[PDB]
């Protein structure tokens, strides 16, 4: 998915 | 300081997505060509199945990295069994030492079946382990330095991304196949020198132990209980939350089903489509269309985020995250109806019209119809996207204890795969004889639009239940 380099830092509001 | 370490990791991480979707993009071409004799079908459904591994391993990679070996070690021996497989794929492709492997409709299935599952495993590990990693070898000056690191970090993958899509892909359709299959092994190569040199400038941690280990102890000794058994009250409510949010994921099966054809039954549409041919013959990579994908969603996250958010914050009506899932659904459907839709038009177009185009080494009898009412699919399926995919694991984390990350990421990717593998499973089923809508590389004789439409109903029969449910939950 292309969305996980967003995913992966969701948490620190990437 | 520690610039020798953030940057090792960042460098790791983007050559692993570059020859990740370097790969990825061209396999449904280099299958369905002339070492290999097999269908678009067959292909597509190698390609779901070797992504649905590659993001169904994560939870089990986290687990091996965490309750035994390591952290690093595990990155280390995933990043040797990825490089090879990196080698197992250019030698396959290059024409003299093929023989050696298969000189003796699947032609060298074995070979290409155990390059994919140690491709598959290798990347599932890296991107199971490397971001934990990234954040710890940074976690120590402050939230600030871990929020600049995975700025630099998003960035990474999607520059890692692009470049592949861009360069990698058009070498691979147009170039050649050796060289385009050896550019993405030396850049695992090179990711894993980097991480082998840099081995001795990391931070590393003693293995911990995963709350996998806990999950399934507990499901195993198993409303459940509380300090009746072994374990704490703690992990029983942490094991309840994880229960509730699983139904979420559940729901979202068919979503990660449609989205991961993107690259396998939408590539081969547009391989049978009118490509446009950009020198004097090069035709344009069937990638590029992911690419633009990406493009937009890089070019709309920040202006979502910086635009759409707070404005709608200021002036409410803001929707909650159930919304924002049922609403990248939507789009879905409306992608998968005008996928079936296009499908229907080419194939009615067909009948009488079709001109010979080559693409690489194979030669495809397309339709007169040109490749760019195809732009319509993918920019619903990346607006589906920043829809749903993020809003699902912003509510899996608002209902979910802040002690639980990388267990919510972990099911997340399980849940991903899982759907991939279930869109692989319906593309055999419906391939079977009984049905004979795709027994028939030309799919001129099959019929793909009804698969199409199936994958509609279905999604669409999944989100009026996820609304029902909704109703009720809210
Ligand atoms: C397509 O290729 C086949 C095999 O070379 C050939 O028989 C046929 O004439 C071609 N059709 C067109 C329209 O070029």
């Amino acid at each position: 998915m292309l969305s996980e380099g967003y995913l992966s830092g969701l948490e620190y509001w990437n | 300081g520690r610039r020798a370490a953030c940057g090792a990791v960042l460098l790791t991480e983007l050559l692993e997505r570059a020859a990740f979707y370097g790969i990825t993009s061209n396999l449904v071409l280099f299958l369905n060509g002339a070492p290999f004799c097999w269908e678009g079908a067959q292909a597509s459904e190698a390609l779901l199945l070797f992504m649905g591994l590659t993001y169904l391993g994560s939870p089990f990679g986290g687990w091996l990295a965490d309750a035994r070996l390591g952290r690093a070690r595990a990155i280390l021996l995933s990043l040797a069994l990825y490089l090879l497989g990196m080698l197992a794929f250019p030698l396959l492709a290059a024409p003299a030492t093929r023989a050696a492997l298969c000189g003796s409709a699947r032609c060298c299935s074995p070979a290409t079946f155990a390059g994919l599952v140690l491709v598959g495993l290798g990347v599932a590990t890296v991107k199971a382990n490397i971001t934990p990693f990234g954040a710890d070898q940074v976690k120590d000056r402050g939230p600030e330095a871990t929020r600049r690191f995975f700025n630099w970090f998003y960035w990474s993958i999607n520059l890692g991304a692009i470049l592949s899509l861009g360069g990698i892909a058009y070498i691979q359709q147009n170039v050649s196949f050796v060289t385009g299959y050896a550019i993405p092994t030396v850049c695992v190569g090179l990711a894993f020198v980097v991480f082998l040199c840099g081995q001795s400038v990391f931070i590393t941690k003693p293995p911990d132990g995963s709350a996998f280990t806990d999950m399934f102890k507990i499901l195993t000794y198993s409303c459940k209980m509380s300090h009746g058994g072994p374990f704490t009250e703690e992990k029983v409510e942490d094991v309840k939350a994880l229960v509730k949010i699983v139904p979420v994921f559940l729901a979202l099966i068919p979503y990660w089903t449609v989205y991961f054809q993107m690259q396998t039954t939408y590539v081969l549409q547009s391989l049978h489509l009118r490509i446009p041919e950009i020198s004097n013959p090069h035709t344009l990579p069937a990638a590029w269309l992911t690419m633009f994908d990406a493009v937009l969603i890089l070019l709309l996250i920040p202006l979502k985020d910086k635009l759409v958010d707070p404005i709608l914050r200021r002036h409410g009506l803001l929707p909650s995250s159930l919304k924002r899932i049922a609403v990248g659904m939507f789009f879905v459907m409306c992608s998968a109806f005008a996928a079936g839709i296009l499908e229907s038009k080419r194939l009615n177009l067909v009948k009488e019209k079709t001109i010979n185009q080559t693409i690489g080494n194979v030669v495809y009898h397309a339709a007169d119809l040109s490749l760019w009412w195809q732009v319509p699919q993918y920019l619903l399926i990346g607006i589906s996207e920043i829809f749903a995919s993020i809003a699902g694991l912003e509510f899996a984390y608002s209902a979910a204890p802040k002690s639980m990350q990388s267990a919510i990421m972990g099911l997340f990717f399980f849940f991903s795969g899982v759907g991939s593998f279930v869109g692989s499973g319906l593309l055999a089923l419906v391939s079977i004889k009984a049905i004979g809508w795709m027994s028939s590389g030309n799919i001129n004789g099959c019929y793909l639009n009804y698969y199409f439409f199936l994958l509609a109903a279905i999604q669409g029969a999944t989100l009026l239940l996820f609304l029902i449910i909704s109703v009720k939950y809210d």
